[PDB]
């Protein structure tokens, strides 16, 4: 446990500690002696204190200390909202589920309040991507025309076929 | 690139498309040429997702990929896979696609005008009017099934002629912004 | 294979869909198709 | 390969479908020369 347990238990129970809401800034010491590893060697402790509690992608230091970073964390609908906004603007893509209920405690609040704003994507691996429903050029067919659709054959064509279907009729 | 040009493809890809497809073509509207690697990261699709995906708008050669090569930082070999709308594949593809449907239809219209009028009742058989003649026995004094030997219907066939209409009708009045962005992009 | 390609199920399905078929239609011409197997009748025996 | 074509140039699956577009196109003229009685 004196190598990798003493650290894992340091990344986990700060992790856990955000989870409380005591989204505060926290020290090593604070984190070790509610870990109780105060035992840990020095070169751990700066080793630790100068890569895993910055190197984290969710970890940043502030006036020293280190925070789950507040501003990245969605935690309310407007957030949610301009978070896929701003990113659909910049072409960022969607973001998953799991980060904004990891930030938003029943962040389905939040997701069902904007509804159609938010588009839905399931992976593979039944995780749900949100998405922007940007209304810039929207449109969508019937049943019958979406069937009727598919039902016409594209890659099974010649080039020229594809340019000779225009001019059948003279153009 | 005409603003045109890029409503139509989105409006096409809405329209008969899922919204996986509007996205990854989002990209590919927002900046013409994108590596799959990016759209990968920037949809979080996966590798089988996005490929089956951009596989749909390969198959309707709505896009286009060329592959570029470069050497790596630490010396290994990259090859990276360059996708790319294009316009004009695509608009003479969904021209096709429309003129396809619009045979369809025609062929639907003209079934419409062909169906059927008499039926039977048993053997659940639909009988043109054409073989009215045979199918009245005047033994009987009217319209009888051969194989049922049993009385064949005729009024029923205003139900199939009305309720066609109906469905084909419609098409042609939601595919107007279609239409309209086509005829705004024929030069 | 007609649900399949009418509902707009994925290429690959129907393209080993459209392989099977391929292997039965031959396969009712055919039994002794090159590097393919035997169609049994279920219990061992090849059917003609 | 077993039950279907492949064509390269660089290498293509080729379908039926693909195989009859081109021989629809085909005429009586290259069918004779095929040897083949288009009636
Ligand atoms: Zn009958």
């Amino acid at each position: 446990g004196y190598k990798f347990g003493v650290l894992a238990k340091i990344v986990n129970y700060m992790k856990t500690r955000h989870q409380r809401g005591d989204t505060h800034p926290l020290t090593l010491d604070e984190i070790l002696d509610e870990t109780q590893h105060l035992d840990i060697g020095l070169k751990q402790k700066q080793w630790l204190m100068t890569e895993a509690l910055v190197n984290n992608p969710k970890i940043e230091v502030i006036d020293g200390k280190y925070a789950f970073k507040p501003k990245y964390n969605v935690r309310d609908k407007k957030a949610l909202l301009r978070l896929l906004d701003q990113h659909d603007q910049r072409g960022l893509g969607g973001i998953l589920l799991e980060d904004i209920e990891e930030a938003l405690p029943n962040s389905q609040k939040a997701v069902k309040a904007l509804g159609d704003q938010i588009l839905f994507v399931n992976r593979p691996d039944k995780k749900k991507i949100l998405f922007f429903n940007d209304k810039s050029c929207q449109f969508s067919v019937d049943e019958e025309f979406q069937k009727l659709w598919r039902s016409v054959t594209v890659d099974s064509m010649d080039e020229e076929k594809i340019e000779e279907y225009l001019k059948r009729q003279g153009i | 690139v005409p603003a045109a040009l890029k409503r139509l493809a989105k409006y096409v890809i809405r329209g008969f498309y899922g919204i996986e497809h509007a996205l990854a073509l989002d990209i590919l509207i927002r900046n013409s040429c994108v590596k799959e690697e990016d759209m990968l990261e920037l949809l979080k699709f996966d590798r089988k997702q996005l490929r089956s995906v951009l596989n749909n708008l390969k198959g309707d050669k709505f896009i286009k990929c060329r592959m570029r090569v470069e050497t790596a930082a630490d010396g290994k070999t990259t090859r990276h896979n360059y996708y790319f709308i294009n316009y004009r594949t695509l608009v003479n593809v969904v021209k096709y696609k429309l003129d396809h449907m619009r045979r369809r239809i025609e062929t639907d219209e003209r079934d419409s005008t062909n169906r059927a009028s008499f039926k039977c009742p048993v053997c659940s058989s639909t009988f043109t009017d054409l073989e009215a003649n045979q199918l009245f026995d005047p033994m009987t004094g009217t319209f009888r099934c051969t194989f049922c030997h049993t009385e064949v219907e005729e009024d029923e066939s205003a139900m199939p002629k009305k309720d066609a209409r109906t469905l084909l009708a419609r098409f042609n009045e939601q595919i107007e912004p279609i239409y309209a962005l086509l005829r705004e992009t024929e030069d | 294979l007609r649900r399949n390609e009418q509902n707009g199920a994925a290429a690959h399905v129907i393209a080993e869909d459209v392989k099977l078929l391929q292997f039965h239609v031959a396969t009712m011409v055919d039994n002794e198709l090159p590097g393919l197997p035997r169609a049994m009748q279920k219990s061992g025996r090849p059917l003609k | 390969s077993g039950l279907e074509l492949y064509a390269e140039w660089k290498k293509i699956l080729l379908s039926p479908e693909r195989v009859h577009e081109i021989f629809k196109r085909i005429s009586d003229e290259e069918c004779f020369v095929l040897g083949m009685e288009p009636r």
